[PDB]
């Protein structure tokens, strides 16, 4: 029920799409699509998915400039410059950043200047001076017209920011410093090839990747008694698509069980962060979570405690499914928050 | 000895120098390597192939702009267009097209035109372009021979062999297809590519696509012009492949005796070209493997005494490195200037 | 309806069940399962696939030895015997071997003595033992059938249109081999077994090996003996697969011609056993297809109007079991009793 | 020098016998190998490795109970059955069980009966009877007579015992909870199929897996001052091998730098732990350390701090190569203990 274009059709924008059709009553209404791969192709991409595969339903190609989803059609741009996409045209109140390319607000800005209303940054905004915003965390926070350009970092930090903070607030977390295991992605590299960080330069499909992730700040970054409080490092597998984390902490309580904890886990995963968060019981691996709306998933026979507040925790996340509902649900919000 | 330089240093380039410091007495010296990485990246990157492994031998930046190999120093350079590189500075014998995109005479040429004598390329040279094989064409080779290429490992593989074939009991025809492993050629996750199935990430996934071995073997043999037209399968491995393929050959025999003749080959001239397997052996029994070709003897059959099904691997590069070695001797054959 | 029973629960008997229940008016009914694993464990397992993922039907253990499917409770058993198997307790009218070990009359003998009336078999019959399959030779069944097979899903893929195409313009000949995926046949590591092949990891391997195919369908087509005999390559994917082949037929014809016969054949008989695919399209765009082969017609060509490549993919288990479930119900037919 | 026979010829005593045969001077004869498998297979399988490949020189199949290797002969039976196997025909002095069937004591003390003088358990003894010797842990404290059956629990936890225990050492860590991320094994299965443990149950390949170690337990056996001090799961990728770890411990010192301690840590990997131990600088991933002697290789650019004493580590190993070596030298000096 409002203008949208997704800027630059990455796997995260495919899955991206697939949520929205497959959204109920999506408030809102992706248009035109930006990616410099030709329409037909897109058509088959999207149309042919690896993680869970084709769309299920019909995808068509009207004019190869503009392709159509059963019968809905879609205009699609293909191209680098922000200027040159019709934000203005096309009246887009909301730029899509699904390439990583304008980490900075300037970048994003450019197609603003190309008529764009408003920008929201699927990645962690190499700068500052956007807000990071996330469901269950500042998504209330959220104000229109403050700073109509807002980013959303790495489904990593999304996935983590909640429920910790929901940790740290009715058990209080002292500090603690997690690691992921996250699968790979384009930055990575299928086989050794001239590449800036000599990791995931590497073959990928072979190799876990030791890597770090902007979340331990953008953690901070969302949760300012935070500040400083986490670490931790990406772990990048050759794993098709499944993305998990663990994480020891020092609680600020007693010294608590961490089942009691996973009790209340799932309580605010079924209280005030229903759908959004999950604490399953099932001794699960990673297949068992493909296609999970849950920004997370708990499993209680993971979490567990060394010192009394020495605890640990696990659980998952789709990197691109989850944080996708994440894209759509927040930008509603930002629909609500539209005039 | 002969001043080589590299372009475009893919895993290509790089496990080509590998053999080419484990080259016996190589009797050429490549001195410059142009790719768009940088130096202490690259170093680090060849030191450790994610196949064989750490290089066997140390390589550091010697100098910030190029790298020693145990002091070996070779200039690296950096940069996407020919002209750009010290060809006629370095005073360049020859340049290797390894960026896949100078597929044109033209491409070669603005090597030359920054002073570039010859031009050998890794990669099937699209269009009017000679593609030298070692037992093949080899001695067609003249020092006038100037610029030319080398097709896929997979056509190099295929070509002697089958050559021998023809010539053995005359292959009337017959097409084939390769078990080929993905490449930087396809895209690691789905992400936009010219060929969808390239496209694709095809990291768990077969790809069905071609190769111009299909004409490069009519290339390399206008004799077998037409007489086999065979397709790519781009397998979900890293690795080294094995080639399929069935042939209409003239004279009736048994797969037993090609096999024979197979070995026979590799003894006379196919020797450290090809080898002949008999073992169960799969993709690991055969890298690092310096013959082309590895014909699984155990295997191969023939229908209607005609019509011959054939198993024989090829490494995706270490091989197709040694071919690359070999021809650039060559090249320093018939070099008398 | 008619009260199945199934045996050596592999991810064979897992996905057919899933087809099973998601079959739309299942004339047929398992009541019991054998597997060495156990009754939660086996909930557990077949409640989430590697593939398709979870079950979208919750099955939880209705009672300590039988599990529900949305209250649809079934037996669950384990026994390495089938005279331990509740078959005249039961009063099973079919077992189904997923053990593979009763490749033997013999070892279906033993279902039929603790009380078996018929038993069907996923594999293919190890010795002289019927192997029925749609479109092809399912009419040959009989009631008086009661010991009958099912070759590898592969086979099964080619049978049919290969059939119609000797049917088409007469197959004089010729083979063919297969992108087979890896499976439990081979050893996750290299462990021991009888194949060396087999008994590679193979995670990371292509594996050379065969297939009765290459009899299978000169055993479901005596007309087709000898004219092919293809090999097995088990692929480091776990998936579906597709096959590779080239054949000699009588009458000359063009791909095209062929590919729309295809279609034809897919609409006439093959509709629902085939589907033809023109886009290009890989393993992953052919998951949870019941049409038992896909005609990449995209893709399919014919050397000297006689030499035909072909492509067509088949699920290694899916597919395979919406065979078994169609199968079943012709054996619900010609059930009068 | 001494009679040995390798008890189950699994990878790693396919790993094993490569080292021993590329040992330099291997006080040690193993002469007959158990496998049921058949001699040319097995002759096959060790002359055709998967994570590195052929062995590195010939080996030949003399009458096929009885094959050799680069001339030298080695003798083979097949069997599960401990007192059918010629221990005492083959005046063996030491059972190398490549099963992990007996992890009791009694399943080893059988093999002694058939004619065995001593007994190494290639695996977490499942009972505790049995001296889980480690190098550069317990080894020197391992004494002839003294339980002449002694164990060695799996490289996961050999790879973690020492250096941590020089890191309590020099600076006194309070607790931690490690987790690791091992690479599937033949325990897990390929493909989702029948298994007791519902992890690795499922397809290997394509699966993450949560399981555990005995390993913190192990730890806190060979570090009885680490008792109940250590937890921490394994985590199971489908990767082909290359075994590596990470945890996070409060120190008990004033909360010092990750970084100094890098610096110590290379200095005892130099100092009493040279070969042992590594501390590499090289920011490298999983292929980077395929077949390295190193028990464990750090990076410093890993190893972290979170709140002065929470502090993090990263390191690798190679589940048999590095595994293997250990067996080679602890039977080494248990040769050297040997009369
Ligand atoms: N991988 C994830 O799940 C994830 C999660 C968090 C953050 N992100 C962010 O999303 C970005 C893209 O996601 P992805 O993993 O699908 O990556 P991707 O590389 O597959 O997506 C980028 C696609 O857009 C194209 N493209 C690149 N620059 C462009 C431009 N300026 N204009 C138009 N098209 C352009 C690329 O060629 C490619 O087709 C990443 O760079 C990352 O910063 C992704
Ligand atoms: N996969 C193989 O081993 C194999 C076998 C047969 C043939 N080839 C040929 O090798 C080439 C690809 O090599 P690869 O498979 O190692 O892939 P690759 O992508 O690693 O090789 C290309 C390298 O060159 C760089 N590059 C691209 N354009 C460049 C330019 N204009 N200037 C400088 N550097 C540039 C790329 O960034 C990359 O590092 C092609 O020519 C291909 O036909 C590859
Ligand atoms: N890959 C495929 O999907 C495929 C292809 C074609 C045919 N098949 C046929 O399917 C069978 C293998 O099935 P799979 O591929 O799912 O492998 P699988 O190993 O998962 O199937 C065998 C299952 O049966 C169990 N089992 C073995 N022996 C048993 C016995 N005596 N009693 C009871 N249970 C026993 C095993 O523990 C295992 O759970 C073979 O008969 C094979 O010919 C499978
Ligand atoms: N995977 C590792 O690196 C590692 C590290 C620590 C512990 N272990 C222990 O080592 C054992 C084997 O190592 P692996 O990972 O190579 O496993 P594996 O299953 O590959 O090795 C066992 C081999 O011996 C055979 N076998 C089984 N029982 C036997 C018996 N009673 N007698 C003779 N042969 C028998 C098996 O069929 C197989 O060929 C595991 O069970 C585990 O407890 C291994």
């Amino acid at each position: 029920k409002l203008k949208v274009a997704i800027n630059g059709f990455g796997r995260i924008g495919r899955n991206f799409l697939r949520c929205w059709h497959g959204r109920k009553d999506s408030p809102l209404d992706v248009v035109v699509v930006n990616d410099s791969g030709g329409v037909k192709s897109a058509t088959h991409l999207l149309k042919y998915d690896s993680i869970l595969g084709t769309f299920k339903a019909d995808v068509k190609i009207i004019d190869n400039e503009t392709f159509s989803i059963d019968g809905k059609p879609i205009k699609v741009v293909s191209n680098r410059d922000p200027l040159k996409l019709p934000w203005a045209e096309l009246g887009i109140d909301i730029v899509i950043e699904g390439t990583g390319v304008f980490v900075d607000g300037p970048g994003a800005g450019k197609h603003i200047q190309a008529g764009a209303k408003k920008v929201i940054i699927t990645a962690p905004a190499k700068g500052s001076d956007i807000p990071t915003y996330v469901v269950g965390v500042n998504e209330k926070d959220y104000g229109h017209d403050v700073a109509n350009i807002i980013s959303n970092a790495s489904c990593t930090t999304n996935c983590l920011a909640p429920f910790v903070k929901v940790l740290d607030e009715e058990l209080g977390i002292v500090k603690g410093t997690m690691t992921t295991t996250h699968s790979y992605t384009g930055d990575q590299r299928l086989l050794d090839a001239s590449h800036r960080d000599l990791r995931r330069a590497r073959a990928a499909a072979l190799n876990i990747v030791p890597t770090s992730t902007g979340a331990a700040k953008a953690v901070s970054l969302v949760l300012p008694q935070l500040k400083g409080k986490l670490n931790g490092i990406a772990l990048r597998v050759p794993t098709p698509n499944v993305s998990v984390v663990d994480l020891v902490v020092n609680i600020e309580k007693v010294g608590v069980t961490a089942e009691d904890v996973n009790n209340a886990f799932r309580k605010a995963a079924a209280g005030p962060l229903k759908g959004v968060l999950d604490v399953c019981d099932i001794p699960l691996v990673s297949v068992d979570f493909r296609c999970s709306d849950f920004s997370s998933t708990i499993d209680s026979s993971l979490t567990m405690v060394m010192g009394g507040d020495m605890v640990k925790v696990v659980a998952w996340y789709d990197n691109e499914w989850g944080y996708s509902q994440r894209v759509v649900d927040l930008a509603d919000l930002v629909a609500n928050k539209w005039p | 000895k002969l001043k080589v330089a590299i372009n475009g240093f893919g895993r290509i380039g790089r496990n080509f120098l590998r053999c080419w410091h484990g080259r016996k007495d190589s009797p050429l010296d490549v001195v410059v390597i142009n790719d768009t990485g940088g130096v202490k990246q690259a170093s680090h990157l060849l030191k450790y192939d994610s196949i064989l492994g750490t290089f066997d031998a140390d390589v550091k930046t010697a100098g910030d702009s190029a790298i020693s190999v145990d002091g070996k120093v070779i200039k690296v350079v950096s940069d996407r267009n020919p002209v750009n590189l010290p060809w006629g500075d370095m005073g360049i014998d020859l340049v290797i097209e390894g960026t896949g995109v100078f597929v044109d005479r033209d491409g070669a040429g603005k090597h030359l035109q920054a002073g570039a004598k010859k031009v050998l390329i890794t990669a099937p040279g699209k269009g009017d372009i000679p593609t030298y094989v070692v037992g093949v064409n080899e001695e067609g080779y003249t020092h006038a021979d100037t610029i030319i290429s080398n097709a896929s490992c997979t056509t190099n593989c295929l070509a002697p062999f089958v050559k021998v074939l023809d010539q053995k009991f005359g292959i009337i025809k017959g097409t084939m297809t390769t078990t080929h492993s993905y490449t930087g050629d396809q895209r690691l996750l789905d992400a936009s590519h010219r060929d969808l199935r390239r496209a694709r990430a095809a990291c768990l996934n077969i790809v069905p696509t071609s190769t111009g071995a299909a004409k490069a073997v009519a290339l390399v043999l206008p004799n077998l012009k037409g007489k086999l037209n065979g397709i790519a399968l781009r397998v979900p491995t890293p690795n080294v492949s094995v080639v399929d393929l069935v042939v209409q050959v003239s004279k009736k025999t048994f797969a037993e005796e090609v096999n024979a003749a197979f070995r026979e080959s590799a003894d006379n001239e196919l020797k450290g070209i090809l080898s002949v397997c008999d073992e169960p052996l799969v993709s690991i029994d055969f890298r690092c493997t310096d013959v082309s070709s590895t014909i699984d003897s155990s295997l191969t059959m023939v229908m209607g005494d005609d019509m011959v099904k054939v198993i024989a691997w090829y490494d995706n590069e270490w091989g197709y490195s040694q071919r690359v070695v070999d021809l650039a001797d060559i090249v320093a054959n018939k070099w008398q200037a």
